[PDB]
Order: structure tokens, then C-alpha cells, then sequence
């Protein structure tokens, strides 16, 4: 239970704290706009799955 | 004492019933900045296809960027208008030329973070 | 036990250049006023006209009926204001001024210049939004009172015989021009009565009756707060007077409280903000800073609701205080930190409050 | 230092200008107006905010598309993309000090000064 | 520990003509004082006892007891106030000040002449009780020291230095003269202070030494809300002076708070107000807008009672605010609205509170 | 409706002759701030380096950099000011001003004298601690700002212009000096600020390019309520410089409140109070009665603590409001009288709290 919930607590702080910037696309020159936004496509080896919903996604499951 | 007619002003607690309680701008893709996610496209009318698609590589290496037709653009500002560009290609030039790269940005400011000298946040 | 006060807002603008905005306020508060008689009821009426779009001449007429401690006082002007230049605008107008009993009327010949002690480029350019601007305004004034009353004569008597005999009549004259608390007012605003001027004091014949003259000339300085001088040429939008522009309001004052109505539409509501962005016209200054001089006597609770109405397809991009909620077009203020503002800007603050919509 | 994402945009890491008209007074000097990428205000390269680029406190660039860039950006810019829609491409070329004669374009490894730059 | 304050009036009325009313106040307040230096207590005596009746002089005294900071600090004035006609008025008195070791005397001739900018019979006619009258006050003074101490002559010399070395003398005594916070309080009352003006400086020899003696002119002019000037005939009642009347005050202050007592009669408390009708005179405005000063500095909650005694046959026609509770002849005062009002008046409101009492 | 606000205090002091104290000041505030515009954050410097004991001279830098509703603020000044006599004092110095994308540089050559209108020994002899000293400043002022932009010139030509056909610009210009709500600071202090005399408006050549200079002279007159005139003496220990003194400050400022931070040793923190008790420096008066100005303007609940630390051996004989708690050495005030003091002195209260330490 410490592990399981140290592991969704991850995309938890996740969503707390990169709602719309992160340390990576900070570095990238990248704007999250939105909360329900699916990649940006296949650039950069691709960047899918960043936005807060797919985040609360990854914590559910 | 007279009074001149009254004013109906019921506000606060009162048996009364309240109240429900043109091609002027132009659009641009920054190419260098333009990751290709295509979000600007799909707010073009599909009877005016002025953004495309520019292939020269692997998508996975920045292969693919977006651009906007100027001959078939008509400056209806649907692409701008929602804020879907993250990387700022995305840009407009109004009738006198001023360059905005989003629709507002944030204010300026400097940054400190406040301590106390006896409360939990301390030093 | 606790005092408390209830007001509703409202304002609905138009699409394209459109500077057109509806205003609608209604307001009630426990509290006694000021002022040392009651009870003080008043009306207030507002009404401009556009005359000819290439003169830029309008007519603007004002009615006020208020009654204080059962002294029926009405006040009623008309004249014709037109922009001459960016600092001289001549107005031509004609009003009656009664009291009780008492009525007398006058004709006005008059023009006002307003000049900035410095005009820099880089203050503009660096500037988006320059809300002190620092100024001075010169009034030319022609009076024509006719002397019809017992009453007229002797003030026209007495004022004569006082300026030949006191020396000091321009600079004593501020002490009965601003009369009890307004003079106080006047250090509030960093606003400077300049002693006035007596072009001439003739009395010239008219076909009703003898019709004293008085020609003077005064000016007053603003140290950037007085909106009059740091907004000119926002107070008069007289070329945006497409169609006639009305403001109508109205209070009942007394021990228990007053009551508030007041509704109306005129252009400048709206004015450019820079990169395609429109706002709300900033705040005046003085009638904040004039309303901390009597709002500040009693501690009262905030109950203020500000519904703003924007045009099809224009969205807001920016507003502090944020809107409590949004309902399809209309956008809505209540609570928190907007009815924290209200308590800051109802005893003199003047801190901003911003909305920018854009299409 | 750097101000923090949520000062100004986050997608900029300095702010970030850009030069929207070059024209030429009757003297011939090069009066550059530039804005800022938020776009409210007019500024032109003074020492004082030339003082910044040195320490990296802004970044300018200037637009392919300008309606006075003096040289024939498109061509050259057609070259490239057919060596490796094309028409249509935009850039942003970023201006640097150079002590020797001010702001300067490195445009195809060959260095560029505003007024030669620009009509 | 809260912001709490306690008090307490009393105003008793006789019947027919008179206008002698028996007032007593006693108020308790637990905010520190805004005064720089604490602990500072002062008592003060007015006593009135009139000379003869054909003339109409009266002959005043006020003793003034104050311990500031430990320093024991005393004024003494005993004066001869006449009516000379209705502008002018001749006071001859003589009085001691003493500072800890340090005290010295003075006698003085002085007349005080008072003018309003203008007498309209419509203003009269049309408003029964008018509150704000714009007018200026002239003081002629003649003071006369007898300089009998090394710090006495010291200060004497220095001054005649300065006036013959400072060009600016007239200009530059008025920030000398009203110390500390004194002098912020002219703007806020709406009143200007002229320049001094010097007849002479000139030493001339007493019996007991060399005594300085100044001969001086100043003006002052109010834009209506100064009481001096507004109501001069109403703050001396000398002619209804039959017996004499004292008023008698003192209070207590240091980092606690405040602790007031005040009692005394004297004639002007109450005035007709048309109709066959009486009324309590209409409360002062200087000290209102003096105390808006300091009364602003903290929150509190208020428990004031007014006990309002009227003559036997005399019932009220009308108040605002209502009293709370009317025990036959004695009305009282306490809560509600009226505890609102004297949270409006204590932090600088002068609203009108008006009680009309008729046989 | 009450906001909370969360403040912390603490002065470290040394033993002996020593008058060095080290100040930590932290604020905390919910309610929006007075500024029209927002947000407005500020970080200031100042750094005290004594250049030589004999001469008496000492290095002062002040760095100031604001971001004002996006708009980049700073000005530098770096000054050498010296004690010449009891009432003159000369600073030369140098300071640049950059707003944006604009800036220029300036140099002075300066000297301030203050006199005081009385000087009596009694005054000194009965009055152990006195706070109020009625005074006048007088600054003679040389800028030399070179005219390296395009605007710099304009507002220089605009000022010569503005000199030459106006004859009120001594008078005027105190409009432009103190802008907005800097006017009415001016009679908040029971300051009065006289009218400039331009000695000289001169362009001479400099290396650089062509200097406009100006020599100006002015004078301001305090009440006794300004501190620069009633403590001359107490605002420069220069003497008392045996090491370098620093004092760092700075505050974030937005629709939501504000967020101060306060830093600093210098010398001056405590001054003899006689009997061989020491005492901490009175509170100045200007800062208080300036922050009544912005202070009063929304309900607030105070929560703040001041933690004094004295040295080895040194025990508090009295202070008021007396400190809540105790811990050897250092002695804690919080709550009760003293937040009730702190809700004094932040809506503009001056109430004396004196700390007296004896060895
Ligand atoms: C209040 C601040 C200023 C002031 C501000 C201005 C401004 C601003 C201007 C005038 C100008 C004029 N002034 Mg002036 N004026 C002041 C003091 C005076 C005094 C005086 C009794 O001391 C006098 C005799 C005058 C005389 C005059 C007239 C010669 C002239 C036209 C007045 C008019 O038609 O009003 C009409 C009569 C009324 C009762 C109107 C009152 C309107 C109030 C003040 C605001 C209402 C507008 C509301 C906020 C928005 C309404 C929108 C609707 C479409 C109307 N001024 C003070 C010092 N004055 C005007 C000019 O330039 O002439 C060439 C003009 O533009
Ligand atoms: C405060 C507002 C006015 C003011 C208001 C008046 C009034 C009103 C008049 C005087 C008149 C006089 N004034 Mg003056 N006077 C002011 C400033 C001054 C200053 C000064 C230090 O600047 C001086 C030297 C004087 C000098 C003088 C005297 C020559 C003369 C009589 C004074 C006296 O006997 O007081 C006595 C000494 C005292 C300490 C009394 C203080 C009384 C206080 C102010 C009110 C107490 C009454 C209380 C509310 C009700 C009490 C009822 C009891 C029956 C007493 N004035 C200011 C500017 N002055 C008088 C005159 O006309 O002479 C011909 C007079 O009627
Ligand atoms: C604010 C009240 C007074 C004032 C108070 C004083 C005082 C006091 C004196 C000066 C003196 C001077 N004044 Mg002055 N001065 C005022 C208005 C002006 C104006 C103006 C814009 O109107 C000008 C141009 C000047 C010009 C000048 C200079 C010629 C000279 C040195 C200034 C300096 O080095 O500042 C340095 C630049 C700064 C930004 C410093 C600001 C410091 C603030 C005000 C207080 C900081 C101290 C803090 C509370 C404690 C810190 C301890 C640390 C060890 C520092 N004054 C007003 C009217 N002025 C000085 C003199 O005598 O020269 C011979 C001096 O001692
Ligand atoms: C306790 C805190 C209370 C509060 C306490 C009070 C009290 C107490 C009082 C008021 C008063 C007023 N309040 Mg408030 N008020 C509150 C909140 C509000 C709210 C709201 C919730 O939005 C509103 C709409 C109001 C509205 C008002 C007005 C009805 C009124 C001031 C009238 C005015 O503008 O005169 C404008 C006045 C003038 C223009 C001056 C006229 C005279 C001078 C001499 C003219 C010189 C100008 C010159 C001639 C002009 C130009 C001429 C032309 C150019 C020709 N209050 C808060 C919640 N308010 C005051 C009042 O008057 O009540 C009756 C008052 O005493
Ligand atoms: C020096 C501080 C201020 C300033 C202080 C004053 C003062 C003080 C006065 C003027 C006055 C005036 N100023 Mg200037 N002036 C400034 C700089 C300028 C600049 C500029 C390009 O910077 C301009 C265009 C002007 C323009 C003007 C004129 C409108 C007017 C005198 C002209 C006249 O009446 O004949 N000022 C600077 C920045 N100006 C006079 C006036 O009456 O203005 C209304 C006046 O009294
Ligand atoms: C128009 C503005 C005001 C006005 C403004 C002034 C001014 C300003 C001054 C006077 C002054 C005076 N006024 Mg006038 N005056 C007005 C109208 C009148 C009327 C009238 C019958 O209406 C009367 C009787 C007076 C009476 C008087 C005198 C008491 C006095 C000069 C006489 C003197 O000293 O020899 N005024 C109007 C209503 N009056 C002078 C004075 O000193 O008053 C005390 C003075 O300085
Ligand atoms: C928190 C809100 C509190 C409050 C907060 C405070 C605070 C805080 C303070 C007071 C102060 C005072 N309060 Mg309060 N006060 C409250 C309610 C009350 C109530 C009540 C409940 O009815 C009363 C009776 C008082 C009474 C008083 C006084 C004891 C005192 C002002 C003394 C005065 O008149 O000086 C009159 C002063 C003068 C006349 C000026 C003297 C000096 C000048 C230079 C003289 C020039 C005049 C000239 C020479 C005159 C004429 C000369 C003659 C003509 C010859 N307060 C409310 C509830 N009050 C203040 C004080 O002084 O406390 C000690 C103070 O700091
Ligand atoms: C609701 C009640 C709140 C409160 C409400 C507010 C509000 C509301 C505001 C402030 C503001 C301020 N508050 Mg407060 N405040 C509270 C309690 C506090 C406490 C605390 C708990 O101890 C602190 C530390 C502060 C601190 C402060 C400052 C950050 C700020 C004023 C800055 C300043 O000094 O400008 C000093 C200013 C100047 C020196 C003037 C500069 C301009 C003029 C023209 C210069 C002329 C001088 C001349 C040139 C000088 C000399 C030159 C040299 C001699 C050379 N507040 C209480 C609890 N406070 C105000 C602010 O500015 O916020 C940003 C504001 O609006
Ligand atoms: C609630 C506030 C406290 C108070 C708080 C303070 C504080 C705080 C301080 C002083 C200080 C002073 N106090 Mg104390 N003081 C109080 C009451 C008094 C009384 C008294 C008998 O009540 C006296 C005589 C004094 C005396 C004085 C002075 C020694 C000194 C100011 C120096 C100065 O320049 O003044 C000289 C006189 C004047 C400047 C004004 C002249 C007197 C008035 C304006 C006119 C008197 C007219 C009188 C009625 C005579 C009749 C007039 C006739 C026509 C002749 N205070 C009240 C009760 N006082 C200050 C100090 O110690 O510094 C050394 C200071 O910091
Ligand atoms: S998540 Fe993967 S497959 Fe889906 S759009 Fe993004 S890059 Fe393409
Ligand atoms: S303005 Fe309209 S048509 Fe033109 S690119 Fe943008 S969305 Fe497409
Ligand atoms: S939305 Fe932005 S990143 Fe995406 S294709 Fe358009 S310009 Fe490029």
C-alpha cells in the first residue's frame, strides 16, 4: 500500500504541479494550453499522454 | 418633509422577486518553432484550406511543420482566435504591423519567496 | 446590528468599433449620509444629441430636481459643446437655476484649454495603459444673468461694491465658490483652484430687464488624479455620437439611508487596449477619490453583483478580479475578491480592475 | 537571472521582440521599431535596451515575410527547402550585437547590419 | 481585549425663553492614544460670570492642568469678552504659561471682526436651518510679557533677529505655530490661515522689567464648515448670560486608552427652530472633522447611552435617530441607529441628528 | 468582512557605547493595494561604507528595481555626504534612471541646511524626550544630465520653452514634482513645500555629447511632525560608522495583497533616554502618517510578533505596551495591547511604545 500509493501519488504531483509548464517543456519552448490535449504528434521521439487528464488517466489505472 | 417619487431599489432582504439570482490581420507559421501538431489547421474552414502540411523527413525528428496559404487565407482569425499553438509559431500581424505571438500574455513580475522570522516558514 | 449595503451592476457592449456600452447600477445602504441636513432627495437627467458629424458640434441638457430638507432646488442647463482643437473646446449654452421662491436664468459664452506640461514620445512608448497624465485647465466665461428680482439687484450691488473695496476678492472668492465640505475636496483630488479673473463686471441693457455682466477667466491645475484634465479627450466622444446618448440616475437620502438608480448608454465604455484587444474604460479617479471622503464613517458589509454582457463571438482574455462565473455570453462578478475591491473602491481606493475581451 | 514560467509567456525563456517596420527617415538613418512578442508597446534599439541583449535579458528577431527586408529572402529561402508549401514557409532570423557595428543579421554565413539589411 | 468603548450623556432643558441646558458626558476607550509621547493627562475649567448687563461683557476664565511625559504643563487665561456690534468683538485679558521650571505671563488688547462673503435674503427665506456659511475672521492682537528670566530674553531677541534677517517671516511663522499635527488639521476643516501680519516689536519698560510687547494682525478665512466663523453669534451667549456657567472636562490617556469626563451648563443649547418649535443647537462640525483625525486608527464596537431630559408640558415632535426608549419627560438614546451615528461621528461624520421639542 | 494580515519583528542590540541594531521586519497582507495599477513589485538596496574617521565622510548606494505593470523600473544613485556644520550638510554623488528601453544618468553637486525657528534652553531643561521640533530645509541642487537621446533634448528644450513664456512655473511645477497621490502626502505631513528658484538652465559641452545643467535651489518647512527637520542629527550617524551598514528591503504587490521583506544593521537603533537607561530610537512619524494614507482602506485582523534581543547583562526597566512572554535575554511582544498598538500605527497612529534597557 506505501509502494501503491507512493507510485499513483507520482501522477498525482504531477498534475498539481505541471498543469501547464513542465521542467522538459520548459526546456522544449512548449505551452500545455489545455487540460484534455492527446500530444503535440510525433516530434521530439513524440510527447503523448502529458496533459492533467491523461495524467488523472495513469493514476487510475 | 416632502420627498420627490420614490425609486423601486429592492436589493436586499425584500418580498420582491430578483433579477435570474475582412482581410485587414494576417496569420503566420514560425517554421523553426512549428512542432506540426496540426491544431491550427483544423480550426481552418475546410472550404478554405489555407493551412498545409510541408514534408522533408522523419516526423520523429521534426520532419513535418505547418503553414498558412496566403492566397487562399481569409483572415477569418479561427487558427489564432483559440489559444492551440504551444511553441508560439503560431502568430498575427495586425493591420500596422505589431507581431503577437499569443492572444494575452501574462504580466511581468520579480520573483522572491516570503519566510518569517518565528512562524513555520522560518529564516 | 451589523451594517450592510446591496448594489447590482450591469454593462453591455456592441461588436466591431463600436464604442457603444449599456451601464445599469442599482445600490442601497444602511448607513446615515453626510450631509447635515435630511432628508436630501435628488434626479438627475443626461441627454446628448449630435447636431452635424463634420462641425463635431452635440447638445448635451442636464435636469436636476432634489429636494433638500423640503427646499425644493432644481438647476437646468442646455448647451452646444464642440471640439475646436486637441486642447480648446467652446461651448455656447443657456440654464435656470431655482430655489424655493427663487428662480433666476443665465446664457453662457464660454471655452476651456487644457494643455499637458510635457508630451513625451518615450513615456508613450513605454506606456501601454498611462492612467497619471500631468495637466492644467483655463475656463473663459461670459455670464448674462438678467436682474429681474429684488434679490438679483442687491447681489449684483454687493458683489460690485465688495471688489472695489477688498483687494483680495480673487483670492477670497474660492472661499464661496467651494462652499463647506467641496473645498476640503479640493486637497483630496491634488486638484489647484487658480485665484480667478474679472475680465469685466458691466451691466448691458436687454429687451426684458437690466442684465448684469460678468466676463472672468479662471484655471486649474491637476497633479495627474483629476480626469478631466488627464482625460480630455475620452470625456467627450462626440464624433462615436452616431445616435443620442442618455444617462439617467437618481438617490433618496436621509437618517436611515440611501437609495441608488441610475442607467443609461454612451460610447467610450470601450476603448482600444493594443494587439487587437478591446478593454473596459479605466476607472475615473476623482469620483473614487471623492467618495472616500464620505465613505469611510461607517463599517458595512459588501453584497455587490456585476454582470457584464460582451457581444457574439467576443471573449474575455484576461480579467483581475476573475469573474465568480460565466454564463454563455454573460459574465458574472460576486464575492471574494471583486466584493473586496468594492470595499476598496468604495472608501476611496483605487486600485485597477481590468477585463480585456477580445473577438 | 531568468524570470519563471508564469512571468510574461512560458514558452520564452528571455522576452522576446521582434522588428515589425524599417523605414528610413529623410536623413537616411534606419529608425527600427520593434515590439515585444505580447505586442503593446513601440520600442527602438536604444543603448539602454541594447545593454540588455548583451546579458541575454531579450532576444530579437525579425519575420521572412516583412514587407521591407531589402534583400530577396524568399529565393534563397526557396534554395534550401528544395536542397533538402515550400513558397509559403516563414522564419525568424535572430539578431545579434556586434560591438563593431550594432545589431547584425549571420544570414547564410555572411554577417548583415540592419541598415544594409534592411531597404 | 477587543476594541471596545463606553459611553454616556445627559442634556437637561428648561422651560420658556431659556436656552440653559445642563450637559454631561462621560466616555471610557480602550485604542492607544495618537499621540507621540504617553502617559498625557489634562484637565480643563471655563467659567463664565457675567459684568453687567447694558454693556454685555462677561469675564471668562479657563485654567488648563496637563502632566505630558511627566512634564507638568499649565495655561492660564482670564479675559473681559464684549459685544461691540455684529462683526467686531474687543477681549481684554491677561494670562500665565508654565512648562516644568519654565513660566511666563502675558496681558493682551485684542478685537476679532467677522464678515460673511455675502447676506441674501433668498437663502434665508428658502432654507429654514442652513448649516454651512462661507466668511472670514480678523484678529487685531497686542501681547505684552514681562521678560523677568535669561530664556525669556533669549527667545525675545532671536525673533527680532529672524524678522530682520527673513524676508519669508509671515509665511514661515504659520508652520512654527500650528505644531506637530496641528497645521494638517487647517486643510481638513476647510480652513486657511493668511499670513501674520507685524504692526510693531517693540520693548518697552514695566515696573518689574523689561517687558516685550507685540502688536499683530491676522486673518482667517473658513469655507463654511469652520464654527468660529459659521455660527459667531451663536457661541456667545452673553446676553443670556444671567447667572454664571461653567463647563468643566479633563481626561486620561497613555498606551491603554482613554478615559474622558465632562459636565456643565451654560445658555445655547437650545435655539428656536420656526413653528413655535425648539431644537438642540446643531452639533459643531470642527470637532467632528478634528476627531475624524484621530478616531480612524481602530476598529470598535460601540455602547453609548443619551439621556435627553426635557421641560415639564414638553413632548418631541420629531427625532432622527429615534429613541430607543421614552420614559415620559426623559427620552434616552442607545443601539441601533444611533449607535451607528456615533460610529459615524466619532471617525469624522457629521450627519444631522435632530430632536424638535415643542410645549 | 475582515482580512488577515501576518507580520514578524526582531532587533539584536549591542552593549557598551555601541548604537548598532539589527532589524529583520517580515509582512504579510490580503487586502489589494492603493497602486491604479498592478502588479507592482519592488527589491531596494542601501549600503553605508565610512571613508574616513576624521573628515567624517561616508559612501551611500541605493539601487531600486521595480517592475511596474510590466514595465522594468530602475534607478541607481551612489552619493558622498558629509557632515560641514550643525545645520549644513554636502553630498556629491552620481545615479542613472532607466524605465523600459529609456534611461539617462545625472551627477550632483548638492548641500542641505536646516534650521530650527526656536532654540530655547527651557524646552531642553523641562522636557526630557521631545518629539516635536519645528524647522526648515533648504537644498541647493547642480544636475548635470547629459542629452544623449532624441527625448532628453525635447524635455529640456520643452523646459526652457515652458520657463520663458510662463510666468507661474516656480508655482507649478511642485504640481509636476509630486504626481497623483504625492500632492496630498504634502499636507498629510504637515509639510509644505515652497516654490523652486531656478538659478541657472545652462547647456555645456561634455565629452560624451551636449549636458544640459541645471542649478536649482528649494525649501520645505516641517510643522515638527517631518522627521528629516525634527531628527537632522539622528538620520546620519556617520560617526558611528566603524564598519560598513547595510539596510535591504523589497515587496511583491498584486490585486491579492502584498508581500514584504526587510533587512539590515546600522548604527542609531539606540540612543541614551538619561539616568543611564538606554532606549530604542522613537518611531518615525513621516512613515506612519504616510502608510494612515493607503492603510485605511479595508478591515484587517493583526497578527504579528516582535522578538527584541538586548545584550549580556541588560534588562529591560519599562516598556508600554509591556512584552507577553520572556526568555532570558530576549523578551517577545504579540497579542493583547501591542496588536491592538500595530492596528494604531498601520491605519496612521503615532502612540509613543517605549522599550527602556539599563546594564
Ligand atoms: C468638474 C471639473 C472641472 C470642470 C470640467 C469641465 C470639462 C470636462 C469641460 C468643462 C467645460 C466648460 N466648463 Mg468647466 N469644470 C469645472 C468648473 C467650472 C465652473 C465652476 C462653477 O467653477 C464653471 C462655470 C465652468 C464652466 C464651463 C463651461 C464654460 C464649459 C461647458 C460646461 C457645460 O456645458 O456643462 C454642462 C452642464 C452640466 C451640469 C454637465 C455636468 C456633467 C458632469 C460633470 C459629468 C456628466 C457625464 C457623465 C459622467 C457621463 C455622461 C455621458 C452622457 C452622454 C452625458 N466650469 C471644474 C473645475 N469644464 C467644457 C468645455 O470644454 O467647454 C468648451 C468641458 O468639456
Ligand atoms: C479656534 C478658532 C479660531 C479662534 C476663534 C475665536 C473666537 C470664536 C473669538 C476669538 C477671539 C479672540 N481670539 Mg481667536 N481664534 C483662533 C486663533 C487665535 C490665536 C492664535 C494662537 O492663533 C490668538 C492669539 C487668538 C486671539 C484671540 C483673542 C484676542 C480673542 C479672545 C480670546 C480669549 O479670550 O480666549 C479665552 C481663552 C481660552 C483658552 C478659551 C478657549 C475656548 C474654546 C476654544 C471653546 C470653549 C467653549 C466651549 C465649547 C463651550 C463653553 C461654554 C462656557 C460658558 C465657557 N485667536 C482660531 C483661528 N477667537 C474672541 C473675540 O472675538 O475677541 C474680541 C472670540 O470671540
Ligand atoms: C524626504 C524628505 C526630504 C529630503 C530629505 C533629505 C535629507 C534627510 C538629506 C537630504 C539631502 C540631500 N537631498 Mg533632499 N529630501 C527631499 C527632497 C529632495 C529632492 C527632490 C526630488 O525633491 C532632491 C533632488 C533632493 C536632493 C538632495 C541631495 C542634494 C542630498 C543628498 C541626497 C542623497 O544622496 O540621496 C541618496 C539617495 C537615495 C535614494 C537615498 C534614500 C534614503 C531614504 C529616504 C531613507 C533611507 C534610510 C533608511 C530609513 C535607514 C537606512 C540606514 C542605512 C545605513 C542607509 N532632496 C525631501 C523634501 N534630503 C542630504 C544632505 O543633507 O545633503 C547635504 C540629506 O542628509
Ligand atoms: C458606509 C459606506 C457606504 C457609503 C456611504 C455614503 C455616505 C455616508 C454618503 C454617501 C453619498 C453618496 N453615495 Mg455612497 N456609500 C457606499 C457605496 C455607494 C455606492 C455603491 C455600493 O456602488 C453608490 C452608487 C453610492 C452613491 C452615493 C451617492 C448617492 C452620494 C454621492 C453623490 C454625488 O456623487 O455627489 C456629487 C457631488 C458633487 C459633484 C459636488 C456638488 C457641489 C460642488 C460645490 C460642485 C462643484 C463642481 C463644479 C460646479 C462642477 C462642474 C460644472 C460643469 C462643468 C458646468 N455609494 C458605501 C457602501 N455614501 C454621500 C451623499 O451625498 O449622500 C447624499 C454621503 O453623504
Ligand atoms: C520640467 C518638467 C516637465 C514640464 C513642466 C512644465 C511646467 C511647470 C509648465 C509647463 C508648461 C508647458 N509645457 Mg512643459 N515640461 C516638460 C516638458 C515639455 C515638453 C516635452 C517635449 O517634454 C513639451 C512639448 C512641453 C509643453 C508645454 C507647453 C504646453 C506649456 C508652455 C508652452 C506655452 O504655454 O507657450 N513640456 C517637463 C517634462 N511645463 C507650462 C504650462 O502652463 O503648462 C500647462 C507650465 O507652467
Ligand atoms: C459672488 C461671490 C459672493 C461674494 C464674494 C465676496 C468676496 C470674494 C469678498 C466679498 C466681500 C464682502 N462682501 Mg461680497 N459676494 C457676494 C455678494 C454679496 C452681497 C449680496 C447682497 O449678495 C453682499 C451684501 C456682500 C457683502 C460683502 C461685504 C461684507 C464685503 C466687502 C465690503 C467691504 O469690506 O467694504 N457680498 C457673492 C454672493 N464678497 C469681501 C470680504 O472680505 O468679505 C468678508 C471679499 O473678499
Ligand atoms: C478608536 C476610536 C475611538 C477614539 C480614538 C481616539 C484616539 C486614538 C485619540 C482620541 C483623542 C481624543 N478623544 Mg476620541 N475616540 C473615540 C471616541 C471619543 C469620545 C466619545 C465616545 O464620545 C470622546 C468624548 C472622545 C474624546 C477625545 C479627547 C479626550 C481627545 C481629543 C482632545 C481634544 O479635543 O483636543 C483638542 C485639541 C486642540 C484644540 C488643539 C490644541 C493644539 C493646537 C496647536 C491649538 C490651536 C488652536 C488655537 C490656539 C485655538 C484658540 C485660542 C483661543 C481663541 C484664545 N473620543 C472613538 C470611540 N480619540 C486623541 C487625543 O488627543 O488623545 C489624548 C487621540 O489621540
Ligand atoms: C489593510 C491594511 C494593511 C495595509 C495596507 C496597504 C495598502 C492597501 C497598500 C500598502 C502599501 C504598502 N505597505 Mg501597508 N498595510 C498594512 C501593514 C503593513 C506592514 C506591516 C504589517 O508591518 C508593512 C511592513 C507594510 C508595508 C507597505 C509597503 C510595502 C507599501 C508602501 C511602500 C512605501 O514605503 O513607499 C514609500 C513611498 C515613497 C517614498 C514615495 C515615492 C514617490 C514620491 C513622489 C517621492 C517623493 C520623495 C522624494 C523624492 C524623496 C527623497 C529623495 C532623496 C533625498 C534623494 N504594510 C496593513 C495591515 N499597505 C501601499 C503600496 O504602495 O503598496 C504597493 C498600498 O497601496
Ligand atoms: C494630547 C497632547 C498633549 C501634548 C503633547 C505634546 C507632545 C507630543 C510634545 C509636546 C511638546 C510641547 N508641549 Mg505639550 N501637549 C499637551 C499640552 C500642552 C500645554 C497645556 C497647558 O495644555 C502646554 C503649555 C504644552 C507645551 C508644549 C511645548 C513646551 C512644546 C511644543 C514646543 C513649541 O514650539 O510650542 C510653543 C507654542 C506653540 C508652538 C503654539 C503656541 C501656543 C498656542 C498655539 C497658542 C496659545 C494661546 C493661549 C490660549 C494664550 C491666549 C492667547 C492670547 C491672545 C495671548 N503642551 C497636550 C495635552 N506636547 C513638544 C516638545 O516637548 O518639544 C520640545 C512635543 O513633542
Ligand atoms: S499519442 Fe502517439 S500515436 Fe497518438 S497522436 Fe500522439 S504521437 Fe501519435
Ligand atoms: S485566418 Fe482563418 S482561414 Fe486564415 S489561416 Fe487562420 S483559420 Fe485559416
Ligand atoms: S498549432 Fe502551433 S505547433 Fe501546431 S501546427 Fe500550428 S503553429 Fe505549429
Amino acid at each position: 500500500i506505501t509502494a501503491g500509493s507512493l507510485f499513483s501519488l507520482i501522477a498525482l504531483v504531477r498534475i498539481a504541479f505541471f498543469a501547464h509548464t513542465s521542467p522538459l517543456w520548459d526546456d522544449l519552448g512548449l505551452k500545455k494550453n489545455s487540460y484534455s490535449f492527446p500530444c503535440l504528434g510525433p516530434v521530439y521521439g513524440g510527447t503523448c499522454g502529458v496533459s492533467i487528464q491523461d495524467q488523472l488517466w495513469f493514476a487510475m489505472l | 418633509k416632502p420627498r420627490l417619487a420614490s425609486l423601486g431599489v429592492t436589493l436586499g432582504r425584500s418580498g420582491v422577486r430578483q433579477e435570474s439570482a475582412k482581410a485587414k490581420k494576417h496569420y503566420f507559421i514560425i517554421e523553426n518553432l512549428c512542432v506540426g501538431c496540426g491544431l491550427c489547421l483544423d480550426k481552418c474552414p475546410p472550404k478554405v484550406n489555407a493551412i498545409g502540411y510541408k514534408f522533408y523527413g522523419d516526423v520523429q525528428e521534426g520532419g513535418f511543420r505547418c503553414y498558412i496559404d496566403q492566397a487562399a487565407c481569409i483572415s477569418c482569425s479561427a487558427c489564432f482566435s483559440g489559444d492551440e499553438c504551444p511553441s508560439g509559431a503560431l502568430i498575427e500581424v495586425l493591420p500596422d504591423g505589431e507581431v503577437l505571438d499569443f492572444s494575452y500574455t501574462p504580466p511581468e513580475r520579480l520573483d522572491f519567496d516570503l519566510r518569517f522570522l518565528h512562524r513555520f516558514h522560518r529564516e | 446590528d451589523v451594517t450592510t449595503a446591496h448594489s447590482d451592476y450591469e454593462i453591455v457592449l456592441e461588436g466591431g468599433s463600436s464604442s457603444w456600452g449599456k451601464v445599469k447600477a442599482r445600490a442601497k445602504v444602511n448607513a446615515p449620509p453626510a450631509s447635515p441636513l435630511l432628508p436630501a432627495d435628488c434626479d438627475v437627467k443626461l441627454n446628448v444629441k449630435p447636431l452635424d458629424p463634420a462641425k463635431g458640434f452635440v447638445r448635451i441638457s442636464a435636469v436636476f430636481e432634489s429636494i433638500v430638507d423640503s427646499t425644493k432646488n432644481k438647476l437646468t442647463i442646455e448647451a452646444d459643446i464642440a471640439n475646436e482643437t486637441k486642447e480648446r473646446r467652446i461651448s455656447v449654452g443657456e440654464g435656470m437655476v431655482s430655489v424655493g421662491d427663487f428662480s433666476h436664468t443665465f446664457s453662457f459664452e464660454g471655452s476651456v484649454v487644457n494643455l499637458f506640461y510635457y508630451r513625451s514620445d518615450a513615456v508613450r512608448r513605454n506606456v501601454p495603459n498611462p492612467i497619471y497624465m500631468q495637466g492644467r485647465q483655463f475656463h473663459d466665461i461670459l455670464m448674462k444673468v438678467p436682474l429681474d428680482n429684488n434679490d438679483l439687484i442687491d447681489t449684483w450691488e454687493g458683489t460690485v461694491k465688495a471688489i472695489g473695496s477688498t483687494g483680495a476678492f480673487n483670492d477670497w472668492i474660492r472661499d464661496f465658490w467651494f462652499i463647506g465640505p467641496a473645498f476640503t475636496a479640493l486637497n483630496e483630488g491634488g486638484q489647484r483652484i487658480s485665484r480667478i479673473e474679472v475680465n469685466g463686471l458691466n451691466t448691458e441693457s436687454g429687451p426684458k430687464g437690466p442684465v448684469g455682466v460678468s466676463r472672468w477667466r479662471f484655471s486649474h491645475g491637476g497633479s495627474g488624479m483629476v480626469d478631466s484634465i488627464s482625460r480630455w479627450a475620452e470625456l467627450f466622444p462626440s464624433d462615436k455620437l452616431n445616435r443620442p446618448a442618455q444617462v439617467e440616475a437618481g438617490f433618496r437620502s436621509d437618517s436611515q439611508g440611501i437609495e441608488v438608480k441610475v442607467d443609461g448608454e454612451f460610447p467610450g465604455v470601450s476603448v482600444d487596449a493594443g494587439g487587437g484587444l478591446r478593454r473596459i474604460l479605466n476607472h475615473p479617479l476623482i469620483p473614487l477619490v471623492h467618495h472616500g471622503m464620505v465613505g469611510k464613517f461607517n463599517n458595512f458589509n459588501v453584497d455587490a453583483q456585476l454582470k457584464v454582457v460582451l457581444p457574439k463571438g467576443y471573449k474575455i482574455r484576461y480579467a483581475a478580479p476573475q469573474y465568480r462565473s460565466q454564463n454563455l455570453e454573460e459574465y458574472r462578478w460576486s464575492g471574494g475578491a471583486y466584493a473586496r475591491w468594492v470595499e476598496h473602491v468604495c472608501k476611496g481606493g483605487v486600485g485597477q480592475f481590468e477585463i480585456l475581451y477580445a473577438q | 537571472a531568468v524570470s519563471g514560467p508564469w512571468s510574461g509567456n512560458a514558452v520564452h525563456k528571455a522576452e522576446k521582440y521582434f522588428i515589425t517596420s524599417a523605414k528610413r527617415d529623410r536623413d537616411g538613418k534606419l529608425q527600427i521599431e520593434l515590439v515585444p512578442a505580447s505586442g503593446r508597446r513601440k520600442l527602438s534599439p536604444t543603448p539602454e535596451m541594447i545593454r540588455r541583449l548583451i546579458d541575454g535579458e531579450i532576444e530579437i528577431y525579425i519575420l521572412t515575410t516583412q514587407p521591407d527586408i531589402a534583400i530577396d529572402m524568399n529565393k534563397e529561402i526557396i534554395d534550401m527547402e528544395n536542397r533538402y508549401g515550400v513558397k509559403w514557409t516563414m522564419r525568424e532570423i535572430p539578431v545579434f550585437y556586434h560591438e563593431g557595428k550594432g545589431l547584425c543579421v549571420e544570414l547564410h554565413n555572411k554577417i548583415y547590419t540592419l541598415d544594409q539589411f534592411f531597404k
